[PDB]
């Protein structure tokens, strides 16, 4: 808690990360001034890095796209005959997914069902409150 | 001096807390709500009751929005104080929610002692208890009213609230199992009870009543409750030894986004019995005394907190054969997870391992979505069981690897998954959008 | 392998929970607030304290704001441990609040003790005891300090502190009735205890002092504060016997949006005693033993959760003359509706109904409007006292419908409850908006 | 009838609780947050572990944020049930945290006690217990493993999971020494046990492993955070003579805004003991009968909460030279703090002081910067110790300002303070911004 | 009940009351012929 | 299992304490695969 | 023991109760049991203790 000249040499003497700026220092004894708070440093590095990995949205992306791939084709086509006569047909697949690139979504009932008539509003009621009738009780005293 | 003497004493350290204020403590802002109402409604229970029947019950539409539903048994003691255990969750074998026709969940007796045993907690599980049992010493043919409440996803809070109102043509309802037999109240370990009254059974819904604005927004609108759900799936457990360390690898056929795991060990035999049975007090019938069995249990005091009498020596869970976490102790899962995750305090062989931040709450806060993962397996390793039961001394001065040579009744294993779904309303139809 | 396992098990179904993200849970930024600082200050007393009487104090204006406050008390023990129930509670008879003379509100014995049976709980539920009786088996002769904090909406939060600073014209009172009697203290039921000390008595205000900026303001604007009033109404008990159950009708006279009721019925010679006695451990003078009697109570264990010694068979709440909701048994709000309403264990003899979602917070969440109900009245029907309470086998092992032959004893029956008004306080002088 | 008949009854004192309403209570719309996983990966300790020994570890770069941290440790009983208390506390002296080389924080096993006992709570602090003792009467020889979570500002929520993820060039350290002495394990009283075996130790870290865009934010922007500090001075006391009232004015070497001040007087031989010994249930070894000790504490009940057992008769915290607040009574410090500023109930012995309406969150509110206060000074009145430990009516039946004969073997005094600091990050390197 | 709200109830006494008012001379004594056994019928009569 | 009146006059969830013999199991499922022939030869479709 | 029901939507496919065509109608089995079945509850006119 020392007037700045030497929180400031503190700060480089202690490795404050970046340093001063954005800390907010004490001057000299008391009639407690520091409410002043050193902008933050300008141009604080942005150290080179490497940290851009696929994202789990853009992995999300790439698991559905084998999702739906799979759901329409083999994991696995056999290449068994290929070349055989002129049989490039016949040849196994294997339709057996991971489950980790299996479909899970449920069958959509509520957009099947198509009932006959639309849904309304379920109202229901008890009535007017009789005792309630032409009874204000928001009134300012006059 | 005074208060003052401090107030004044600022600097440079203090604008972190208090410089450019945004905010006070001293006047707080309540948010302006739409008027609503809660009634409790009696609903009817088609088909007979009594000890192994099942029944059910629409829930009515009586209001717009549904939560809290609350079962209430009227049992009579079969015998004295010490008998029973939680009677009335034993005797509700199981509850499953149908909605369109749509399982959308399930929950089972002993999930209820399970989740108990997790997420109540101090007061808010004693009143449970309260509600489920006889806690002030009763005798034979006492009569009382035991009230269950349910926990699915629209019991647990306002904001899951079932909008039956927006569910114009489907179905809601309920069907509840009951349990062939309830400790001390029809039967007594494997005899029955001559005499003993079957239970009178009713079921309360908590219906909400909304005002115009928001009944129509309900009723018109589509919705997506994101929910939880449980998964169950009962097992084989590798029937513990005394002459060696059981294992087994479980491969778990969950789903979905899951908060997580839950497992116990029990004995089948008496509901709630986690842990061995021993000559200690509390771990056996007539514990402590010459008239001590280490075969049959207290049932009072069914459930424990002595871990040496649990069956778990260590666990993992792999995930497409590679380790989640590195292996912990059973204890770990028991005392540890529970301390980080929820706060409660878990009885001994009950065991939970988070995949989630905040398990106990309804945010969403970190998952493991099962639905991406080709194996996931539980491996559990089991104590061995060279402990006498029948003599304190080998009970209570023994090693962490070791338990009670009475452990090997607990052959029954239970693990339980808890996790998100997604219950999507709309032209009056709802329903689940995974599986 | 490792957590790494988990986040790349990642798809559509997860969007529901991290698509989009909003939020994280890993980084808090901690609101700048302001700055403030606390002190407790002793205030004086106007007028005589001893058993008995009635005094007043206006509170300083030390600080700005004030919240909490704490009444000391010195009691001695007129006899031995287990002879004195909440003695210091007992003691504060009551209190009053007035703001520049308007009644703001009231509290009662009796309802601190209705409260604290309702919405404290666990170790706060503990502590409070600790501060208002004796609790480690102390012996006559003993001399302890006790602290009642009060209950008034401005001691349950900050953000209601009430704002000294902005009533510059009124002054702010207390008042307080000494009870005439004190069980264990200066009376052992009706017999006075020669020697007895008279209580010391201490009123502190704990005050808030604030910076410059927010002083500013509270001293110049206007304010509205929402706050919470208790209303309540002691009554009579239809007394049932043991050949009728007795039923009553008693109309309500309260007003104003109500967050809940809360009820009691009682033996008003014995303070806490909300349940009739029995020969059972703890509940009645000796209890369980050839000396046991069960006309007066094991003070110190005066409350009980065994609800067979309570009262009350059912009840409903009708409103213009018609059923809020369907009857319902004693237990279910004794044991229900705090449960799903607060999370508390409220002790036996003692019942709550709530018209709101949370009746334990501040924030408002569904109100019943008294102001527009003309008819509006609570309707009880009690238990048959046939069971013979000095016969644990009669007392332990009988049915719902019926009570001890000593709960005919519990003639007095309080009413509460607590509602929202509107505390304005403008140019120095402040008051309640509604009637 | 029924939820509609509180709707309808609406007029002009709803208007404040739900004219143009702005929010519902049954929609509720989760927030979307980052993508996340935990996992639990054992940490490498350099150096022997056992009883005296200092021991390290870093804490290696697997995740990307750090949370809760959980020493392990596996003892052997020496001894009987009840002759241990926390022993695995107890036997982890301290723990020193270091960042780049600096020192951020250090806690003690005396603070793990006090924290414990001032804030965890209900089935919670149990739970706690049950990780670090043996609470179901284990016997000598048992062996246990004992789970002692640290309580550094990270490893208490989620908010402050300190980012080794931006920490690129600086290792991150914790310090563990390990105390040369465990009560009921490797000794009893002043004597060693032949034969008791050296404790295991493992120490565990959960690791945060984020999604891209998080972790990038992380590795490369600043981040600046409040955390807390514990500082904490040990002393000798004006140990009370059994003639007079001792007193003492301590100079309190504090820094920082400080949240709160909290200190026990205590009996350094015994780790816990906080209260003076007495011939009364649980307050000695053999208490209650004629083979009591008073001079031997039961350590399986070390605790109490008989404040009679208590050294602080009164206490004022001088800045300055300036009264704070006016003199209160120790058990104002001991009940009344704890119950307004935490909610739970803190054993005798233990006092608490807050300058924050909240003192148990991470949020502040309100606080005593040290750094301005030239003089700090603690004052302390002790209370007599006249009484004759030996005689349960001597003890059980005295006054306010006394206390037991034992309560002169209460020579330290340990006085804590926990402070906010700013810790800050960039371009891999922390540090905490003040001294 | 209509539409989940309640229009109206009776209770057994209700019918004693209503009938003690309302309904006379046969049609009285035809409603009690509907209600319990009035031809002196024994014990383990059975009655619809 | 060697007294009729047990073996005849039991209950739904018993049976013979000599039925502890069936010990193995055997799980048979009947599926469609598609059989292709193609110019002189052949094979399945799904594997 | 069970009873298969012989309707005509209960012996094949072909007239499968359409009960989602069915959408604003129930369907309802009335199931009356008989008071006595021979050598279970009855011996010819005799009931069995």
């Amino acid at each position: 808690r020392l007037s700045a000249a030497y929180a400031i040499r503190a700060a480089r003497i202690s490795m404050i990360p970046g340093g001063v700026d954005g800390l907010v220092i004490n001057y000299a004894e008391g009639g407690e001034p520091a409410w002043v708070q050193y902008p933050l440093k300008k141009q604080k590095p942005l150290p080179n890095n490497l940290c851009y990995t696929p994202t789990l949205e853009d992995i999300a992306r790439k698991r559905e796209a084998v999702i739906a791939k799979y759901t329409k084709q083999p994991l696995e086509t056999g290449t068994t005959f290929t070349h055989v006569l002129n049989a490039s047909h016949l040849n196994e697949q294997y339709t057996r997914v991971k489950k980790s690139a299996l479909p899970d979504k449920e069958f959509p009932i509520i957009e099947t069902e198509k009932y006959p008539e639309p849904p309304i509003l379920w109202e229901t009621t008890i009535g007017a409150p009789s005792r309630l009738f032409d009874r204000s009780d928001g009134v300012k005293y006059v | 001096a005074g208060g003052l003497s401090q107030l004044v004493a600022y600097g440079a350290q203090d604008v972190y807390l208090t410089g450019n204020p945004q905010i006070t403590f001293f006047k707080t802002v309540y948010r302006r709500y739409t008027n609503f109402a809660i009634e409790s409604i009696q609903q009817t229970i088609n088909g007979s009751v009594g000890f192994g029947n099942k029944v059910s019950t629409q829930i009515s539409r009586n209001g717009d929005l549904i939560t809290d539903i609350v079962v209430e048994f009227v049992l009579t003691k079969g015998g004295n104080g010490g008998t029973t255990y939680y009677p009335a969750e034993e005797l509700l074998q199981d509850v499953e929610l149908e909605i369109g026709g749509q399982r959308i969940d399930k929950h089972y007796n002993d999930w209820f002692r399970t989740y108990d045993a997790l997420f109540r907690m101090n007061d808010d599980r004693y009143n449970y208890r309260r509600m489920t049992d006889w806690v002030n010493n009763e005798l034979v043919g006492a009569q009382k009213r035991f009230y269950v409440p349910l926990i699915f996803f629209f019991n647990q809070t306002p904001g899951l609230a079932l909008p039956l109102i927006a569910l114009q043509y489907h179905e809601v309802k309920l069907y509840f199992t009951l349990a062939s037999q309830v400790q001390g109240v029809n039967y007594n370990g494997s005899s029955a009870i001559a005499g003993a009254a079957q239970p009178t059974m009713s079921v309360w819904v908590d219906y909400i009543f909304l005002d115009t604005q928001e009944r129509t927004r309900f009723a018109q609108l589509p919705h997506e409750y994101l929910i939880e759900q449980l998964q169950f799936t009962g097992s084989e457990t590798a029937t513990p030894s005394a002459t060696t360390q059981a294992s087994q690898n479980i491969r778990l056929n969950f789903n979905h986004p899951t908060k997580y795991l839950a497992w116990n060990f029990n004995n089948p035999t008496n509901y709630g019995q986690y842990t061995a049975l021993a000559n200690i007090p509390g771990a056996c019938s007539g514990a402590g005394t010459a008239a001590a069995t280490v075969t049959t249990p207290d049932y009072g005091n069914t459930g424990t907190y002595n871990e040496q009498l649990a069956v778990l020596d260590s666990a993992k869970i792999q995930l497409n054969g590679q380790d989640r976490f590195a292996t912990r102790k059973g204890s770990y899962f028991n005392k540890v997870q529970p301390y980080q995750s929820i706060g409660g305090v878990t009885p001994a062989g009950v065991y939970l391992y988070s995949f989630a931040l905040k398990p106990a709450g309804r945010q969403p806060s970190g998952t493991c979505n099962f639905s991406r993962i080709d194996n996931a397996t539980l491996s559990l390793t089991y104590k061995t069981c060279s402990i006498d039961a029948t003599s304190p001394a080998a009970v209570l001065g023994n090693t962490e690897t070791v338990t009670a040579n009475t452990a090997t009744l607990l052959t029954a294993l239970n693990i339980y998954a808890k996790n998100y779904n997604v219950l999507r309303i709309m032209s009056g139809m709802g329903g689940l959008a995974y599986a």
